[PDB]
RNA sequence: AGGGGAUCGAAGAUGAUCAGAUACCGUCGUAGUCUUAACCAUAAACUAUGCCGACUAGGGAUCGGGUGGUGUUUUUUUAAUGACCCACUCGGCACCUUACGAGAAAUCAAAGUCUUUGGGUUCUGGGGGGAGUAUGGUCGCAAGGCUGAAACUUAAAGGAAUU
RNA sequence: AAUCCUGGAUGGAACGA
């Protein structure tokens, strides 16, 4: 204070703010490959996702909406790419 | 060339609360303002106890308390209640005792 | 630039933990204080013990180039500080002043607890926050041990700390009187580490007092 | 009211305060005392000043009393004033010669010293 | 006097004012 | 401060708080000028030889002037530590 | 931000304003509406003849105490009467 | 005289010789006779001496309050203000601290650069209550342009050519001349290009010579 | 709604500038923010300053001296001959030897030195000093 | 204007007090108090602080949402959720401390960034009375609202603080 | 060795210079 790098903030300063007031705005969001237990196939998912996404092989139930995160469902293999 | 006269300054007020009454004037007070007090005290006095215990069946008999809010305006309460009055710096003060 | 001589040895270290100088605040951390490392969970933050040390040499350095050792006062109203005080101003040629401040001390001529010193040393600046301030109107730098609670206000070099156990601040007292002794010191820096305890600080109450006047009763 | 007022408690003061090797606790030899020891005006004052003389050594006989020292309470002070004991309560021999840390403390030691002796515990809320 | 009253006076005044008023008119 | 025959004017040019690099005035009472010790081998600090810093009421109101001085010090080399650019 | 505007193309607000403003001092009033001409016993004028119809005497305001020894007078060229005051101690026996 | 207050004793000793070195180190006066000794050439003057009124039971306490500035037209003005039960005690106790709270003026140049400076520096501003004093520099010639009392001050001060500008109630000396001293005392606390040059901090000689006349004792 | 970011950049500054900071991060950025900045690196009133590339409209981190007193907006921008120069140097500046008004000329951003130099005038911008 | 009409209760009636007391206190109590359909449109309608926007000091707590945590508990020891705890965050009602500032002061994180006077914009005031009256228009069933002078008079009225 | 405990109020008349 009275003297700081505003140009290279820590990374743990910059983490815990939020996501538009950091030194240049971005997504805390993400994207993720999902298979469910019954098929091989990767389904595309977002983690804020609004819908109710089905996998298409088995129409089945992967990632409900909530406030923020998509909860997703009963255990199942999901990674973050 | 209008001309006017005085003019008054100001506590945070809220919007509106719904008034009770004063439970010795009558007078609508509104709750916000509306000196508070809770009068839990035992039916008996702290005498009669020994007199009643021994003329009572069912022992430890129970003892129970009667609970009552009382709201007091403001007037009502600096004549009896202890409010009483404070110097500029005591009346920031905020703490029960 | 500072010799390796003048580093953070394990026996002081060992000290330091033992004395748990790097205790720090359950409450708050003022912002002015970064001297945290990764808090404590359920409870207190850790202090940088290396920063401790290199602040505390520095407050020695600017003892030390006080020319005159009695013009640096030496402030305690903590009970904790007052033999702390007192010994460190054996010790060196320092004036303390332990309990009361009696306002005026700093200002105010002809009144007789006058002192026109060139640095003020604080325990706690919130316990002596008059002498603080005394020393904003009459133009005194001041070194003061800190906590992460304590204000930061008018106190130039700032010792964190933990005020709150007798300990901690007894031996900061003596680490300071240990450094500005091997400065301008007949002392050798290293193979000395000064023959006087720590314990001769660390207030002592007054039922030890009294358990060790029971002591020179029996033998 | 038979409150004693600041001239005559200042004169037992002083007194108590330079003469505590004399001054027994007997109003009367404290009485001639005074007036061997004393330029008071008045016999009045020099009672008073006696009893309260007394009254202070009294209550010093049984236990300290603030404001006064007379010089023996100080080299008794003084010949207190410092205690180094047989062994500190720094050393970890008082202990087991190790010092029973936490993970952030052995974290910090970790970062800045050297080998250290610990142990470590993870107490919690 | 209070300025309550006073608004109150000058409004009895003022419809006793317009009454005498629709008397001529 | 100077006139047109060089000949310089101005008496009691100010001394700047290094912090802030500002004037620090005769009335300014809360200013404090710090003076530091250089050492040598042998401990030994050196008696007469300085190393200075001014600060200003200002500064030291705020509370800034702990770290303004683990700044000063630190770039002026007697601290390879506690101040750190990125906060 | 001051409340009037500062804006570039504001001067009709800024002049309108002032237009509606300057009618809160007494002397721009006066002028303007033409006081000295339609009430004001000399109409805009320094001085005024008048003929002597009585002699007075005006008690004081207190805290004062004394008699004034003025006139009426009814002026020549309005017809309005009109109290003057006469000084300097006599000359309520040189006029008549 | 007897002098306490250690630059008492250095100025008694006579190392101090010039007022320049106890501004550049912002030391805090306490003895008048500090300065009386450094600038003998100072000279007083009487502003104004106003009654002031305690009700009490009986009556009314009536005490005076005297506003006595001083300087020499050489860079150097006080100004106190004191009250007491005679106009010639508060007088001579407002002369002390006048001459106690005495501050430097920059006075430079409105244009260019000739000797001698005869102006202010720089527009500068004071407040107290609801008085402003604004001093604005003026050519050669221009004289001080200004109410009685600040002229007054700022002859004292030495300042030959100012224009000034007020607001406020200016029928109150008090703040009226407390306000113009703030203007002229911030003179200096204002960074000009000029003063850009960093300067290596001289040393203060209550640290240099402090063991030649710190306070010692003389028991016999 | 910002009006002028001109305006709150150089409140920002003159606020930093106040409270003894030695940099400030302002946004959003403009070419007429970054020619202000370069007039006052110009003339030593600042340092350096470092634009930051966000997509949007940018930020900009000056590092500053303590070297300035205020630097100020005049808005509405009003537009100047060359015989109001001296009237608004005037107004607006503590001292005749020092300080800068900035306009905007169709040579472009520069002080009242410069425009003096290349007679030209135009539209008014601030001030520095 | 219909309905409803328990309670309290402008008016009024009465008992008392009082020099008087068609006032305070007491007992009755019409309109009203409630509602439906329409009118009125004012209030110390008060955070007497206009809205928008940016910056500038610390601290903790709280409402709503979100993130993270081998965290606690309830479960089915142990899973998810739910409730809690810790850290962070956005947005709100506010609060404690201080004055770098501001202010006439009282006080103010805005009433600051304002004689080092300019971010945008609307409204209102220009000594006190007369007078928010008269008059004219306009709205209204009316009560009244909005708009709104002058003559004449006057050196003080007023605001914060002090003993 | 026996042994259960308490905090809390009001109260008429009194105009003027
Ligand atoms: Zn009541």
């Amino acid at each position: 204070v009275l003297v700081q790098d505003l140009l290279h903030p820590t990374a743990a300063s910059e983490a815990r703010k939020h996501k538009l007031k950091t030194l240049v705005q971005g997504p805390r969001s993400y994207f993720l490959d999902v298979k469910c237990p019954g098929c091989l196939n990767i389904t595309t998912v977002f983690s804020h996702a609004q819908t109710a996404v089905t996998c298409e092989s088995c129409s089945t139930i992967l990632c409900t909406p909530t406030g923020g995160k998509a909860k997703l469902s009963e255990g199942t293999s999901f990674r973050r790419k | 060339p209008k001309k006017r006269a005085s003019n008054g300054r100001n506590k945070k007020g809220r919007g509106h609360v719904k008034p009770v009454r004063c439970v010795n004037c009558s007078k609508s007070i509104p709750k916000d303002k509306a000196i508070k007090r809770m009068a839990i005290r035992n039916i008996v006095e702290a005498a009669a106890v020994r007199d009643l215990s021994e003329a009572s069946v069912y022992p430890e008999y129970a003892l129970p308390k009667t609970y009552n809010k009382l709201h007091y305006c403001v007037s009502c309460a600096i004549h009896a209640r202890i409010v009483r009055v404070r110097s500029r710096e005591d009346r920031k003060n905020r703490a029960p005792p | 630039s500072l010799p390796a001589t003048f580093d953070l040895t394990p026996e002081d270290a060992q000290l330091l933990l033992a004395a748990n100088t790097h205790l720090g605040a359950r409450n708050v951390q003022v912002h002015q204080e970064p001297y945290v490392f990764n808090a404590r969970p359920d409870g207190v933050h850790v202090i940088n013990v290396g920063k401790t040390w290199e602040k505390l040499v520095l407050a020695a350095r600017i003892i030390a180039a006080i020319p005159n050792p009695e013009d640096v006062v030496a402030i305690s109203s903590r009970t904790f500080g007052q033999r702390a005080v007192l010994k460190f101003a054996a010790h060196t040629g320092a004036t303390p002043i332990a309990g009361r401040f009696t306002p005026g001390s700093f200002t105010n001529y002809i009144t007789r607890s006058f002192k026109e010193p060139r640095l003020v040393i604080v325990t706690d600046p919130r316990s002596d926050a008059q002498a603080i301030k005394e020393a904003s109107y009459v133009n005194i730098p001041v070194i003061a041990l800190t906590d992460l609670d304590s204000p930061s206000e008018f106190v130039d070099v700032a010792i964190p700390c933990n005020n709150r156990g007798k300990h901690s601040i007894g031996l900061i007292w003596y680490l300071l009187a240990r450094e500005v002794l091997r400065l301008r010191g007949a002392l050798v820096d290293r193979t000395q580490p000064w023959s006087i305890m720590p314990d001769l600080y660390f207030y002592r109450d007054p039922e030890e007092v009294e358990q060790q006047v029971a002591e020179e009763a029996t033998t | 009211g038979r409150v004693r007022t600041k001239t005559v408690k200042r004169a037992s003061k002083a007194l108590i305060e330079r003469y505590y090797p004399k001054l027994t606790l007997d109003f009367q030899t404290n009485k001639r005392l005074c007036d061997e020891i004393a330029t008071i005006q008045s016999k009045r004052l020099r009672n008073k000043i006696a009893g309260y003389t007394t009254h202070l050594m009294k209550r010093i006989q049984k236990g300290p009393v603030r404001g006064i020292s007379f010089k023996l309470q100080e080299e008794e002070r003084e010949r207190k004033d410092q205690y180094v004991p047989e062994v500190s309560a720094l050393d970890l021999s008082r202990s087991n010669g190790v010092l029973n840390v936490d993970n952030q403390t052995s974290d910090l030691v970790k970062s800045l010293g050297l080998k250290l002796p610990l142990s470590v515990i993870n107490v919690s809320a | 006097m209070r300025a309550k009253w006073r608004k109150k006076r000058t409004r009895r005044l003022k419809r006793k004012r317009r009454k005498v008023r629709a008397r001529s008119k | 401060m100077e006139n047109d025959k060089g000949q310089l004017v101005e008496l009691y040019v100010p001394r700047k708080c290094s912090a802030t690099n500002r004037i620090i005035k005769a009335d300014d009472h809360a200013s404090v000028q710090i003076n530091v010790a250089k050492v040598d081998e042998e401990g030994r600090a050196i008696p007469g030889e300085y190393v200075t810093y001014a600060l200003s009421g200002y500064v030291r109101s705020r509370g800034e002037s702990d770290d303004s001085l683990n700044r000063l010090a630190q770039n002026d080399g007697l601290l390879k530590n506690v101040w750190s650019y990125s906060r | 931000g001051k409340g009037k505007p500062r804006g570039l193309n504001s001067a009709r607000k800024l002049r309108v304003h002032r237009r509606n403003n300057r009618w809160a001092e007494n002397n721009y009033k006066k002028r303007l509406l033409g006081t000295a001409f339609k009430s004001s016993p000399f109409g805009g004028s320094s001085h005024a003849k008048g003929i002597v119809l009585e002699k007075l005497g005006i008690e004081s305001k207190q805290p004062n105490s004394a008699i004034r020894k003025c006139v009426r007078v009814q002026l020549i060229k309005n017809g309005k009467k009109v109290t003057a005051f006469v000084p300097n101690d006599g000359c309520l026996n040189f006029v008549d | 005289w007897v002098p306490v207050t250690k630059l008492g004793r250095l100025v008694k000793a006579g190392k101090i010789t010039t007022i320049e070195e106890i501004f550049l180190h912002s030391l805090p006066v306490k003895e008048f006779q500090i300065i009386d000794t450094l600038l003998p050439g100072l000279q007083d003057e009487v502003m104004n001496i106003k009654p002031v009124q305690k009700q009490t039971r009986a009556g009314q306490r009536t005490r005076f309050k005297a506003v006595v500035v001083v300087g020499d037209s050489n860079g150097h003005v006080g100004l106190g203000i004191k009250t007491a039960k005679e106009v010639a005690g508060a007088i001579r106790a407002g002369i002390i601290i006048a001459k106690l709270s005495v501050i430097p003026i920059r006075r430079g140049y409105w244009g260019t650069n000739l000797g001698q400076p005869h102006s202010l520096a720089t527009k500068t501003t004071g407040k107290c209550g609801s008085v402003t004093v604004r001093l604005i520099p003026a050519p050669r010639g221009s004289g001080i342009v200004a109410s009685p009392a600040v002229k007054k001050l700022l002859q004292l001060a030495g300042v030959e050519d100012v224009y000034t500008q007020s607001n406020g109630k200016t029928r109150t000396l008090e703040n009226t001349l407390k306000a113009a001293f703030v203007a002229i005392g911030n003179t200096y606390g204002f960074l000009t290009p000029n003063l850009w040059a960093e300067q290596p901090l001289p040393v203060s000689p209550l640290d240099i010579y402090s063991d030649e006349a710190s306070a010692q004792k003389k028991r016999f | 709604t910002r009006s002028s970011v001109l305006a709150d950049a150089l409140n920002a500054i003159n606020n930093a500038e106040k409270t003894g900071k030695r940099q400030v991060l302002i946004r959003p950025s403009s070419k007429v923010i970054i020619k202000f900045l370069q007039v006052m690196q110009k003339h030593g009133y600042i340092g350096e300053f470092e634009y930051i590339d966000d997509h949007r409209s940018g930020k900009i981190v000056v590092q500053l001296n303590g070297r300035l007193n205020k630097c100020g907006v005049i808005s509405p921008r009003f537009n100047v001959k060359i015989g109001d120069i001296e009237k608004w140097t005037a107004n607006l500046l503590p001292a005749r030897q020092f300080g800068y008004v900035i306009l905007t000329t169709s040579a472009g951003i520069m002080d009242h030195e410069e425009a003096r130099r290349k007679h030209v005038s135009g539209k008014i911008l601030g001030f520095v000093y």
